[PDB]
RNA sequence: UCGGGGCUUAAGCCCAGCGCCGAAGCUGCGGGUCUGGGGGAUGACCCCAGGCGGUAGGGGAGCGUUCCCGAUGCCGAUGAAG
RNA sequence: GGUGAAAAGAACCCCGGGAGGGGAGUGAAAUAGAGCCUGAAACCGUGGGCUUACAAGCAGUCACGGCCCCGCAAGGGGUUGU
């Protein structure tokens, strides 16, 4: 059994969520929890805003128990980007890329 | 733009290879006196309290 | 009648990019592939021909090795079967040497005899 | 008893009745061919001419057929110039039987 | 399909060293370093014999050697070009001078190094008396 | 620094000798192809021998994409194209 | 420029500020769910097999061996140590 739940669309760049993420893959569901409560950076936010929903998920709509599950699995994918203008010196038009992301979070029972 | 350039397209490897030490390290935390909540050393704490 | 590129060019590339599957970086996932396999491809043909010399060496020296823990030298041994007439031994079999070592040691002691 | 034996210009031991794969022969499907050529045996038949005399190694052509299709390809640099080309080896399934010196 | 080898125990040998030409000497322990004078030869898995040498100061040198041999030692850094005549050599580890010898006709690639390793040698004589000893000259 | 280790009645130089290594040159066995030649109501195809590196360049033979006749046909939900 | 035969465009519950999700429901089809048919390639990412910290390079090719996977067997595929 496994739960999954996502954050598509997510204003903030792959590669800085990735360390967050990386930091949760395959650990106890409180354990993560206290994780990102104290972790200092911004893509903990998004991903223990996902995480958390992905344990009602599997409460919910899954028959899971909270005390027991934890993270089979996680990743974020990099979703389009919202491209801008940018005046630069002499009049050089760069353009700027504000990525997006796509936070996946699979919760799953532990053992017995 | 100006005299400092990249000569090369850095490959896929290699540039993994360079965030080799990026990865992130987690916090510590430990059992308060007060609730079974984990606070930072050395340190008060919301929704908990402290003494002295 | 217009004739769109269509799928033609897709194919041609796949096809190609499917042989060089297995190499490095984008050697192995673009035109850069195609480059590599005209290198690889006359690598496999000159190295089918140093396959053959390879093996000729290989076994020459295991000849070589073994009638010289008899006592003689390869020139030797050789030439009294070029001598003796025996195309028998060719130098791939010599491997005898291994294989049923009393076979190539007679096959020796003919040799001694076949020289004088 | 390992026996030698020269044909299709390349010559290699052959043990008492085993699978053995030999370049193409004139020969009926599933026929028997003998091979005069024989060098040596078990008991060290030193051949004293370049073959041995009264000697044979018989084996049962058990088919023909053709192999691995191994890709041959020229390439030249700064020259228009490439050849792609395949060829596979023809051969066939050569079933040892009598070894009778 | 020709021979295809397996494991083999080392073969251990000693060997001498007095009154031998440095060259001469040095031919044969690269050699029967690697397992080129067994018939079952492999330069693919390498699995030459074990050589250990003794009696390295006895080594014979002819003619102008011991005053014109030079040897080179090169650092990175400027003018580090130091270079030593053999007769000092031997008056420091004498060792040395037979060692870059046979690691001079061994391979250059990985495995050389490696054969390298399965030679020996000191002076006294007196080896590690470990076990096999198959003397040879 | 002779390519390097090394080499001194030589691993140097000159003279003579026998043996071997070593190319994609040659021979062996197999297959292509083109050319000339032979068998041949038998078109056919079998057999013999030789040529076959190759830029500009000439010649020759094919594959493939778009569309038309073939089509008021055939394939196609038991699955077309991609 | 294109959802689908039809809007039947997802009522209601759950996490959430929202966005977005997980159920449920419609549909033949929901990796057809809304700039939504088909979805190739570059490029980003997770999990798994093999591999690497004494090594020198147009990254391949040729041989041998080990490990993993398919097969009644011989054999074939992936990886790469030398
Ligand atoms: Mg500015
Ligand atoms: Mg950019
Ligand atoms: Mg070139
Ligand atoms: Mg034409
Ligand atoms: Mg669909
Ligand atoms: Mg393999």
């Amino acid at each position: 059994m496994e739960a999954k739940a996502i954050a598509r669309y997510v204003r903030i760049s792959p590669r800085k969520v990735r360390l967050v993420v990386d930091l949760i893959r395959g650990k106890s569901l409180e354990e993560a929890r206290n994780i990102l409560r104290y972790t200092n950076k911004r893509g903990a936010y998004f991903v223990a805003k996902v995480l958390e929903s992905a344990a009602a998920n599997a409460v919910n709509n899954h028959d899971m128990l909270e005390d027991r599950l934890y993270v089979k699995a996680a990743y974020v994918d990099e979703g389009p980007a919202l491209k801008r203008v940018l005046p630069r010196a002499r009049g050089r038009a760069d353009i700027i890329k504000k990525r997006t992301s796509h936070i996946t979070v699979i919760l799953g029972e532990k053992h017995g | 733009a100006k005299h400092p350039v990249p000569k090369k397209k850095t490959s896929k490897a290699r540039r993994d290879a360079r965030r080799s030490h990026h990865a992130l390290t987690p916090p510590i935390l430990v059992p308060c006196p007060e609730c079974k909540a984990m606070k930072p050393p050395h340190t008060v704490c919301p929704e908990c309290g402290y003494y002295a | 009648p217009r004739a769109k590129t269509g799928v033609v060019r897709r194919r041609k590339h796949k096809k190609i990019l499917k042989l060089a599957k297995g190499y490095w970086g984008l050697r192995s996932k673009s035109r850069k592939a195609r480059e590599t396999l005209f290198a690889a491809g006359n690598y496999a043909y000159a190295h089918r021909k140093r396959r053959k010399r390879d093996f000729r060496r290989l076994w020459i020296v295991r000849i070589n090795a073994a009638c010289r823990q008899h006592g003689l030298n390869y020139s030797t041994f050789i030439h009294g079967l070029k001598k003796a007439g025996i195309e028998v031994d060719r130098k791939n079999l010599a491997d005898l040497a291994v294989r049923e070592p009393q076979v190539f040691a007679e096959l020796v002691e003919r040799a001694k005899a076949a020289q004088g | 008893m390992f026996a030698i034996v020269k044909t299709g210009g390349k010559q290699y031991r052959v043990e008492p009745g085993l699978k053995l794969r030999v370049e193409k022969l004139d020969a009926e499907p599933g026929a028997t061919v003998e091979l005069p050529v024989l060098l040596l045996g078990g008991e060290k038949t030193v051949v004293g001419t370049p073959v041995v005399e009264g000697a044979s190694v018989v084996a049962e052509v058990l088919g023909h057929g053709r192999g691995k299709k191994i890709l041959v390809s020229k390439f030249k640099a700064k020259v228009q110039y490439r050849r792609k080309k395949g060829h596979r080896q023809p051969y066939t399934e050569l079933l040892i039987k009598e070894i009778r010196g | 399909k020709t021979y295809v080898p397996k494991q083999v125990e080392p073969r251990w040998v000693l060997i001498d060293a007095e009154g031998k030409t440095l060259g001469r000497l040095a031919t044969k322990i690269a050699t029967l370093l690697r397992g080129k004078h067994r018939p079952d030869w492999t330069p693919n898995v390498a699995m030459g014999d074990f050589v250990v040498v003794v009696n390295a100061d006895k080594i014979r040198v002819t003619g102008k050697k011991l005053e014109q041999k030079i040897y080179t030692r090169y650092s990175g850094y400027p003018g580090g070009l130091k270079k030593i005549p053999l007769e000092k050599m031997l008056a420091t580890h004498p060792e040395r001078v037979l060692e870059h010898a046979v690691k001079g006709m061994l391979p250059k690639g990985p495995l050389g190094r490696r054969l390298f390793k399965r030679l020996k040698v000191y002076a006294g004589p007196d080896h590690p008396h470990q076990a096999q000893r198959p003397e040879k000259l």
